[PDB]
């Protein structure tokens, strides 16, 4: 028949869920994204688009700390992502409260996939519109991970997310030619920003704010936390010299 | 067993003046022969010119206190800001301690 | 199409989208405009009061959550009211369990993620209003935006319902202007009176029309209606 | 009407579609994966593909070790796979804890066929689109093969595959085994069976495979675990002297 | 303790030592004055290397035991091989939860790799501490003294392992409720070593 | 949605109508030829065992008289297995209300008692009807013995005598015809036999394609006597009508 | 669990499944009842489609819900049941609860609700039936004379019929009936109702089944014979010119 | 989530019909032909073990079950369908019948219990009816041996011996040729033999067949000895030897 | 079909917007709020002779200080009634007062929304908005005597005076003209009446019509036929006199 689409645990007549694919549909309308692990751990930068003046600078932020060492950040409808986040910030409480230690990202990473998908699972629960850029330091090392409404994540090397993802996924890919090494957290920073305007010249027609954060098992000892300041301003005009 | 109750002690009064209204108690609170605080305020204004002040186990009325204030927000919330009556948080409070009956 | 995906809450479009949010959204612009700014020491809710009639009273479009915190309106007024007395709780939760007036901010997170339910969850629907929200607390005045997608911003100034751009632009034309204005509400009034002004169409702003409220530093939030907006109006 | 398709209902056929289209997304993650029987042991060879650089290839995989002694690989939907690998992790658990003893693999198949079958009656429950694939050594059956799919059906094997070109590895060891006739692999190191059964995964799908290529699984006495591309490589090293 | 089921007792003690931890335990289970059963081990797994000295009842003990062992096990069957500290925050949950219906104290003790040998005591409060070394159980009370003054850190295996057989052969010795024989498990990098020890022995030193 | 799915079972036709009633009616038009009649001293239960065979074996099997009580049996027109249920159910209730006053139940109230049920999925639930109709024949302190009806609408009547499933019309009038107030059981019996062997769609009326029962109160008695026929004595009373 | 709201305003805003439940009402056999100076007679059509019924048996269209309070309706007999049954309770429960049996319309008022209800009440099917309401309150002998429909709507008749035709017979009975003298006698009461019942019933007196309410819960179904004789007395007067 | 198909899912057609039912009926038929037949010594059932793959090992999945040491049971239909309820059958009669008597249901029971869970499914929301029928055997003291035939209809009646699945029609019509009453399990064993030989198509074994039967009681099967009220299962299940063995006494 | 909770591809909920249209079906109800009180009239809207008119009673006091008028379907209203009433003894039960008659007001119109299906994010359970609109009538100690307009949407207002039901906006125009705040209770009775009889189907009369009225000293006070009468007569007299 048709309509396989119109309703959500349905398997389209190829065993697909549309709706999910059509959440994925904004997931990429989404403010592009991206993260990266980094050699001792990870670094979380994205976009933070400016509609108007009123914006007040810096407050309203998209990277989403679980824990206090797992930053998270997602391209798609804000509030569905903070809605899952608060869940994935009740997850490790439990965990934690249960295992006395912060999990694993892994750990954390199963539990949403769940949960994700457990959105795909009925025709009445409208998929997750967003895509979660995720991870941070952990027990061993750090981890880089991107939930997809599939209900589908991934360790990453590196991970990009919303519009520009493309040109993010080619830097990514570079850097990981150009560092098969590793990364400095700084650099990790550094490069990011630029990958972000670079990024950013898709949705280039307006202006921007720019917003990174990070979990350095050295620099952060393991905590997540935003970048800031000159080291913020440094990958900046860092990028904004290299943009050019 | 744990006892859900005790005494912090200190006497209040109320007076209730003809055009005015007072009332005190001691700032003394203790707890059997060792003193608490010798300043413990123990009487409270919750709004609308009108004061409370609960004697016995501190954290009930404590809490009580509180609550009330909390009903006088919502009062003024649903009643629009209508001054709350004196003897109606009499009737009002007086749910809540029934609330508590056993 | 439409009645396939404009359907359910629960149904994106083909293009990943919910035509009833986008409705809901949509029931925003219909509303009746407010109008609200802030300075750093001072928050303004500056709101038009419909009526049914003349015979009939104006609608007040705002809520007063707190004494920190209250809020506009801008849509179904009856979510609003679920919502702020939600949002009072919360507050006053804030206020009972940690003795803490609630973050502006983090007051706006709760309902953003609180519709965020209907959003996702089947047999519900999304709020049928947008709503501003202005607080002042230990980070200072704050000016929040709320979208019945739960999408909430923190602006300097703003407006929404019915053709609320104008002012929108003249308030974003205006606003190093008004932000810089502190300690004197009047200006930021002043400032929102002309803003709503702009978005002012059919009729100019009466003392019953209009409506007006503030938070501030020392400034609990609290409403100006009719004589008291009057050296405003 | 129509809805039939939609839902899960017989068709005027008495047919599940939703079931038979889950029947898509199984090879539509594109992996041929095997299993055998050793002598002793079992093995399950699949197909690892790593798209992209930016990802974490070991994070890549399909084969889930259930218990201790029970791995699984999952054909389908990795969200899928990703549920039910714990629901299968949560019974034998619970088996081992109701039970005192570890859940016997078929136990586990069985349990989890159910829900399918559930699912499978069940409407507001779509079922998953993945087959599932539990081997592990039975201390009673020793080496054992159960495959589950999304309508709760499931069998054991002398040795079976899964993927797009499953038809042709069946067709490889049911030549082979036939030529055998014997059930299970003879080789006693599953080292071998594994060299084994990747030349028949080459063979009948007449693709080399290196150390990422393949994702691998070993279930053992007591044991499952899976080899790393080293141990893959370390084949790969065998199977490049026999052939 | 409930009435009816047997009473362990005995006598529990776990020590971290330069290789590991080891515990030890005595084996004899009593309900009063009659001896249930001599030869009852209480050390138990929960885990492969995370292991506990069950004191209070041994229905709590038993059935908490597997509780933990089955999570763990979850949970291992999930993340791998928790903490031994992890493991102990199983405990104390229930533990601290079911308090008012548990008779229990716990050693938890396991071998970790990074952290070597560790010692988590769980006594009825449902408290947890991480120790060098712990005892537990009714013939403990007479060793304090004796363990105490006697205890090193990093000792040998068997500088441990003598240490413990005659710690516990004192509360053997003196407690009724402590005897049957010593049985000794092994927390190092090397495994896990099941220990037995008859009275002829250590009843003598 | 779940919407789509809903055949939407208890709404109104624009006549106000229940389809599914109206449905459910119409498979017990289906239903094989069942009938009873209150005779002056008794109750006769007669029903066509429907779609039967050789191999089919007949003892055992009773698909339409069943027993709720020794002063209540029942015949079924409609699905065996929906009976059955409310079977069980009944007796229970009765077994309750004797269990609650130790006394046997009047029929209508366990008749009423079932009618409301059935009526239960007709007002609510979204949950289809049974499909079935039944023959309920009773013996109590007040009226005597008693012979109700019921419908998948819960609506039912008292009746002289009655037939159910096809041939009801045919049946109805030749009962209609043929039947007057009082005849002894036996000749209700054959009467039955007489418009079952009529309205008999198949060929002939035999046995092994009957169901066959009567509430009497035998001669030495004061506990009226339900009793079912064996085979052969329905065979036997078969002849008995010279049908042979 | 199952909530589904049957019951919404249409485009125009009506419940269909309110107004095809007047159609079972429609449907459903006319039911008439006429409230006499001291007295309330209920009249109701039995339904002809069939016969041979046991009678006796088989339940009147008309029932009590208390003593000195009746109810009879149209509609499927089943959704009546469920309204039969719970005004029983809601009156004991009145007799218990307040230590008195209910006025006519304190049920009345109880009963509506119940329709009412189910209306915006949801994952249900309104009622298809729709009552008339007969009793004398407590120490009161008035008659009381109450009409109730699936919408869950009440109010008070000096007459009232429902059911099939009801607007026939109702043209009937508004001019037959007059308020400024209602037919005081039972009898004439029952009277005009016999009159105003063969206006539909087509010639049946077993078709027509009677009952009436009096004071301090007297209430009485007539026989056919009874019936019959009005009948035949009606028929005369017709007849006669 | 939160299932909100609480409504009946099969409803009755304009005709009055369930079409899930016709259609399960359509999917029953469907069912690999499977038969049992009820003889005087006792009653034997009989259907094809499906091999959709030698690698595949065909023991380890069982058509035929027993559900109690004199019941056991097999469908043409659906495994997964077949293989839950089985479970629910066994479970339902240990709990309220065994666990309630101690001991395992008559026959008829069982059955009248398990059609009704089938019927639940027809009737209940957010479910389908099964894709079986069953062919139910048992003997218990009273009735005996008896055998049953259960629809998704939840209907079931009694059998002198009948079959399921597709060939079941020309198996009932070559059983009511063959079938007596007095015929003795062995020849009714034979019997099946020949009648599913017909409904067989492919390789005809044991390894390719299921056979099980409702005997007497087997001591040898009650895995311990001093009990003299009970000397055993009733049930028992055929050796593809045994079966072989009479397929050469075919 | 579609959803109850819908909206409208302008952002509005259909059953809602459909409940509006059964408002307009209720029987023209109006009421004036004076200074000195606040008057009631409502449509009787007998459906025949037969029907006592003394049954149909679509104004009801909530209570003395507080009572409303319905117009739409109105058995709706029982629950809202007896709902609202529950409120104001609630209130007075907790606060040993009157309620403001707004706050009764806006806590009755909070009924409004509560149909869903297993609605998102609370669970309030009805199908359907309610049938009925209200007219409210109270005096209150803060606002005096008010008239406020309940709505199925939740929504109300104050009003000068308010003309709902079928005649409404009609009516509603003669009262935009006819009010003003120094009207009079008799004035209002006597405009509500007249605008009443201009309005209504029948010849208006104490049995095709109802009064009723609201005063602070008395709080809600029905008007008899008789009163009724005479008004009617009254402005018989009155509505000819030019």
């Amino acid at each position: 028949g048709t309509g396989y689409d119109l309703s959500n645990s349905v398997f389209s007549p190829d065993g697909r869920n549309f709706q999910v694919e059509y959440a994925v549909k904004a997931v990429e309308n989404g403010t592009t994204s991206i993260g990266i692990k980094c050699n001792d751990g990870v670094v979380f930068a994205v976009e933070k688009l400016i509609t108007s003046k009123l914006l007040v600078p810096q407050k309203n932020v998209k990277i989403q700390v679980v824990d206090r060492h797992i930053g998270c950040v997602y391209s798609g409808l804000i509030p569905d992502g903070r809605h899952l986040v608060n869940r994935g910030r009740e997850e490790a409480a439990s965990f934690k409260k249960l295992y006395k230690t912060p999990i694993p990202i892994p750990a954390f990473a199963d539990r949403l996939g769940q949960y994700v998908q457990a959105h795909t699972l009925y025709n009445s629960v409208r998929p997750f519109g967003v895509s979660t850029i995720f991870g941070g330091v952990d027990k061993n090392g750090a981890h880089l991970y991107m939930l997809e409404p599939s209900g589908s994540y991934w360790g990453y090397k590196g991970a990009a997310t919303g519009k520009g993802r493309q040109s993010a996924k080619a830097e990514l890919e570079k850097l990981v030619d150009h560092h098969p090494e590793g990364l400095s957290a700084r650099e990790a920073v550094k490069q990011a920003a630029k990958i972000i305007y670079l990024a950013h010249e898709d949705n280039k027609e307006k202006d921007f704010e720019l917003e990174i954060s990070w979990c350095s098992l050295s620099e952060t000892n393991g905590l997540h936390k935003f970048v800031k300041g000159d080291l913020l301003q440094e990958a900046i005009d860092f990028a904004q010299k290299e943009i050019n | 067993q744990f006892n859900p109750y005790g005494d912090n002690g200190g006497t209040i009064l109320g007076i209730a003046g003809e055009d005015f209204a007072v009332l005190a108690g001691d700032t003394r609170n203790i707890t059997d022969y060792s003193i608490n605080s010798r300043y413990e305020p123990k009487v409270f204004d919750c709004g609308d010119n009108i004061v409370m002040s609960a004697n016995g186990f501190a954290a009930d009325g404590d809490a009580l206190v509180k609550r009330f204030k909390n009903s006088v927000k919502w009062y003024h919330f649903d009643h629009n800001d209508k001054k709350l009556s004196i003897n109606s948080a009499a009737r009002n409070i007086q749910h809540l301690l029934y609330g508590k009956r056993f | 199409f439409r009645n396939n995906y404009d359907g359910d809450t629960v149904t994106f479009s083909p293009t990943g989208r919910l035509f009833q949010v986008e409705y809901a959204l949509e029931a925003i612009k219909q509303g009746s405009v407010t109008v609200g700014l802030r300075s750093n020491t001072h928050a303004v809710l500056v709101a038009l009061k419909r009526n049914a009639d003349e015979l009939s009273s104006y609608q007040k479009k705002i809520i007063k959550c707190d004494e920190h915190m209250g809020l506009s309106l801008a849509g179904l007024a009856p979510d609003a009211r679920v919502l702020s007395n939600y949002l009072r709780q919360q507050c006053n939760y804030s206020s009972l369990v940690f003795n803490r007036k609630l973050a502006v901010e983090r007051a706006g997170h709760l309902l953003c993620d609180k519709a965020q339910k209907n959003t996702q969850s089947y047999g519900g629907r999304p709020y049928g209003v947008g709503l501003l929200i202005i607080g002042y607390d230990k980070s200072g005045a704050h000016l929040l935006e709320f979208q019945p997608s739960g999408n909430v911003t923190e602006l300097y100034g703003t407006a929404i319902g019915a053709r609320s751009q104008g002012a929108k632009t003249y308030l974003e034309r205006t606003l190093d202007t008004f932000i810089k204005i502190d300690g004197n509400p009047d200006e930021l009034i002043k400032a929102g009176v002309e803003a709503i002004s702009q978005s002012l169409r059919d009729e100019s702003l009466t003392v019953d029309n209009l409506s007006i409220a503030i938070v501030g530093k020392d400034t609990p939030f609290t409403i100006y209606d009719g004589e008291a907006v009057a050296k405003y109006i | 009407a129509g809805y039939d398709r939609h839902i899960t209902i017989f068709s005027p056929e008495g047919r599940l579609y939703q079931v038979e289209y889950a029947f898509k997304a199984t090879n539509q993650t594109n992996i041929n994966s095997l299993a055998v029987r050793g002598k002793d042991c079992t093995v399950v060879i699949s197909q690892k593909k790593v798209p992209d650089k930016l990802l974490d290839p070991t994070t890549v995989s399909y084969i889930f070790c259930i218990s201790r002694t029970i791995g699984m690989v999952v054909n389908g939907p990795i969200p899928d796979a990703r549920n039910a690998a714990l629901r299968a992790k949560a019974e034998a658990a619970e088996f081992r804890y109701k039970y005192g003893y570890d859940m016997p693999c078929d136990v586990l198949a069985k349990r989890m066929a159910n829900l399918s079958q559930i699912y499978t009656q069940r409407a507001y429950m779509r079922p998953l689109g993945v087959i599932l694939t539990f081997v592990s050594v039975d201390e009673e059956l020793g080496p054992s093969i159960y495959k589950t799919d999304p309508a709760g059906y499931y069998v054991g094997y002398k040795a079976t595959a899964t993927g797009p070109k499953q038809q042709e590895i069946t067709t490889n060891l049911e030549n082979h085994f036939k030529k055998s006739k014997i059930d299970h692999i003879n080789e006693e190191s599953w080292e071998k069976v594994v060299e084994f059964a990747i030349t028949h995964m080459i063979d009948a799908l007449g693709t080399e495979f290196s150390k990422n290529d393949l994702e691998v699984g070993v279930a053992t006495k007591d044991k499952f675990f899976t080899l790393s591309a080293e141990n893959i490589e370390e084949r790969l090293v065998a199977i490049a002297e026999q052939d | 303790l409930k009435k009816g089921e047997v009473s362990l007792g005995t006598s529990i003690m776990a020590v971290t030592f330069k290789d590991g931890v080891i515990l030890g335990a005595d084996s004899r289970t009593t309900t009063g004055a009659y001896i249930a059963n001599r030869v009852t081990d209480k050390l138990t797994r929960v885990h492969d290397k995370i292991w506990c000295c069950r004191s209070g009842s041994a229905a709590d003990t038993q059935a908490i035991a597997d509780i933990v062992q089955y999570h763990l096990e979850l949970y291992t069957s999930q993340y791998g091989t928790p903490s031994t500290e992890t493991a102990a925050s199983v405990f104390k949950e229930l533990c601290y939860e079911n308090k008012d219906n548990l008779t229990a104290g716990i050693i938890v003790a396991g071998y970790d790799d990074k952290n070597k040998g560790e010692v988590y005591t769980i006594p009825l409060g449902g408290s947890v501490h991480k120790l060098p070394y712990a005892i537990a159980g009714s013939g403990s009370t007479f060793i304090y003294g004796y363990c105490d003054k006697n205890f090193r850190e990093n000792m040998s295996k068997e500088e441990t392992v003598d240490f413990i057989k005659h710690s516990l052969s004192q509360a053997i010795k003196w407690d009724g409720s402590s005897g049957g024989v010593i049985r000794m498990v092994v927390l190092t990098a090397a495994g896990v070593e099941r220990l037995i020890f008859y009275p002829d022995e250590y009843e003598q030193l | 949605g779940s919407r789509r799915y809903d055949s939407r079972t208890t709404i109104f036709s624009p006549e106000g109508r229940l389809y599914q009633v109206e449905y459910a009616l119409e498979s017990i038009s289906h239903a094989g030829t069942a009938i009873g009649i209150m005779a002056s001293d008794g109750i006769v239960l007669a029903a066509e065992r429907k779609v039967t065979s050789t191999l089919l074996e007949q003892d055992t099997s009773t698909e339409k008289l069943y027993k709720l009580n020794d002063k209540i049996a029942v015949a079924v027109a409609g699905l065996t297995a929906d009976a059955e249920i409310l079977i069980n159910t009944a007796r229970i209730h009765a077994q309750n209300y004797l269990k609650t006053y130790n006394e046997d139940i009047p029929v209508e109230i366990l008749v009423r008692r079932l009618s409301d049920i059935k009526q239960g999925y007709t007002q609510h639930g979204g949950l289809r009807p049974f499909g079935v109709s039944f023959i309920y024949a009773g013996y109590d302190d007040r009226y005597g013995y008693q012979l109700y009806t019921s419908n998948p609408s819960g609506n039912y009547t008292g009746w002289k005598a009655i037939s159910v499933g096809a041939n009801t019309s045919a049946a109805q009038t030749l009962l209609q015809m043929d039947y007057k107030d009082d005849m002894k059981v036996d000749d209700a019996i054959e009467l039955a036999l007489k418009t079952l062997s009529k309205t008999t769609d198949s060929s002939a009326l035999t046995y092994d394609r009957l169901e066959f029962a009567t509430i009497r109160k035998g001669a030495n008695d004061g506990e009226v006597y339900q009793k079912i026929f064996k085979p052969q004595e329905i065979k036997d009373i078969l002849v008995k009508t010279g049908i042979t | 669990g199952y909530d589904r709201a049957l019951s919404i305003f249409s485009p125009d805003g009506h419940i269909f499944q309110v107004e095809y439940a007047l159609e079972a009402v429609k449907r459903g056999t006319c039911a008439v009842g006429v409230k006499g100076k001291n007295c309330v007679v209920l009249g109701c059509e039995r339904r002809s489609t069939l016969k041979l019924q046991d009678t006796r048996i088989t339940p009147s269209k008309v029932s009590k819900i208390d003593s000195h309070v009746v109810l009879s309706f149209s509609g499927l007999n089943a959704d009546s049941r469920i309204l039969i049954e719970k005004a029983r309770v809601e009156a004991q429960s009145h007799r218990l609860t307040l230590e008195d049996p209910v006025t006519v319309e304190y049920l009345t008022r109880y009963v509506a609700g119940v329709q009412q209800r189910y209306t915006q009440s949801g994952g249900v099917r309104p009622f298809g039936v729709s009552t008339l309401i007969a009793g004398f309150d407590p120490r009161d002998d008035e008659p009381k004379l109450y009409q109730t429909e699936p919408s869950g709507i009440y109010s008070s008749w000096s007459a009232q019929t429902i059911g099939r035709n009801s607007k026939t017979v109702r043209e009937f009975l508004e001019k037959n009936y007059d308020r400024k003298e209602p037919p005081a006698t039972v009898e004439e009461c029952v009277k005009l109702t016999v009159r105003s019942l063969l206006e539909v019933v087509q010639t049946g007196a077993k078709n027509i089944e009677i009952t009436v309410v009096k004071p301090d819960s007297d209430i009485v179904a007539l026989s056919s014979e009874e019936i019959n004789q009005y009948v035949t007395q009606i028929e005369q007067e017709k007849q006669e010119q | 989530m939160t299932d909100r198909y609480s409504f009946s899912l099969t409803t009755f057609s304009p005709s009055g019909k369930l079409g899930q039912i016709d259609y399960a009926l359509t999917a029953v038929k469907q069912g690999v032909t499977s038969l049992g037949i009820k003889a005087t010594n006792g009653v034997v059932i009989a259907t094809e073990k499906k091999s959709s793959s030698p690698l595949a090992m065909s023991e380890t999945l069982s058509k035929v079950s027993l559900l109690t040491p004199d019941i056991g049971a097999v469908y043409s239909g659906m495994g997964p369908d077949y293989r839950v309820l089985v479970d629910k059958s066994r479970k339902v009669a240990h709990t309220s019948y065994k666990r309630i008597y101690g001991e395992y249901p008559p026959t008829k029971l069982l059955v009248s219990e398990v059609a009704k869970i089938m019927q639940e499914a027809t009737q209940s929301g957010g479910v389908r009816p099964f894709g079986v029928s069953l062919l139910i055997a048992g003997h218990d003291e009273f009735n005996g041996f008896s055998l049953y035939q259960v629809d998704p209809s939840g209907s079931y009646f009694p059998w002198k011996a009948t079959a399921i699945g597709k060939g079941s029609v020309a198996a009932k019509t070559f059983l009511e040729k063959r079938w007596n009453d007095e015929l003795e399990l062995e020849d009714a064993i034979h019997i099946a033999l020949l009648t599913l030989k017909e409904s067989v198509e492919g390789e005809f074994n044991g390894d390719t067949i299921e056979l099980a039967i409702i005997g007497d009681e087997n001591p040898d099967l009650l895995g311990y000895t001093g009990i003299p009220t009970d000397k055993g299962p009733r049930f028992r299940k055929l050796t593809s030897q045994e079966i072989n063995d009479r397929l050469e006494a075919l | 079909d579609r959803g109850v909770s819908t909206f409208s591809p302008e952002g509005r909920l259909f059953q809602v917007e459909y409940s509006l249209e059964a408002i307009k079906l209720g029987s023209t109800a109006i009421g004036i709020a004076t200074k000195e009180g606040v008057v009631l009239g409502v449509e009787k809207r007998a459906t025949s002779p037969l029907l006592e008119s003394d049954s149909i009673e679509k104004i009801v006091e909530i209570d003395r200080h507080i009572g409303c008028a319905m117009s739409g379907l109105t058995a709706d209203a029982r629950s809202m009634i007896e709902h609202a009433r529950t409120a104001a003894v609630t209130h007075n039960l907790y606060y040993d007062e009157d309620i403001n008659v707004e706050s009764l007001t806006q806590s009755v119109c909070d009924l409004a929304l509560r149909f869903g299906e297993g609605a998102s994010g609370e669970e309030r359970l009805m199908s359907r908005p309610f049938g009925v609109a209200l007219l409210i009538a109270g005096h209150d100690a803060d606002d005096g005597y008010q008239l406020f307009h309940a709505e199925p949407s939740g929504t109300f207002y104050r009003y000068n005076a308010k003309a709902i039901g079928s005649g409404s906006e009609g009516a509603q125009a003669e009262l935009l003209n006819e009010w003003h705040s120094s009207l009079t209770l008799k004035e209002a009775e006597l405009l509500v009446l007249k605008i009443l009889k201009q309005v209504m189907e029948e010849k208006l009369d104490e049995n095709n019509a109802q009064l009723s009225c609201i005063t602070k000293q008395d709080g809600f006070k029905i008007y008899d036929n008789e009163k009724t009468a005479e008004l009617i007569k009254e402005l018989k007299e009155k509505e000819a006199a030019e």
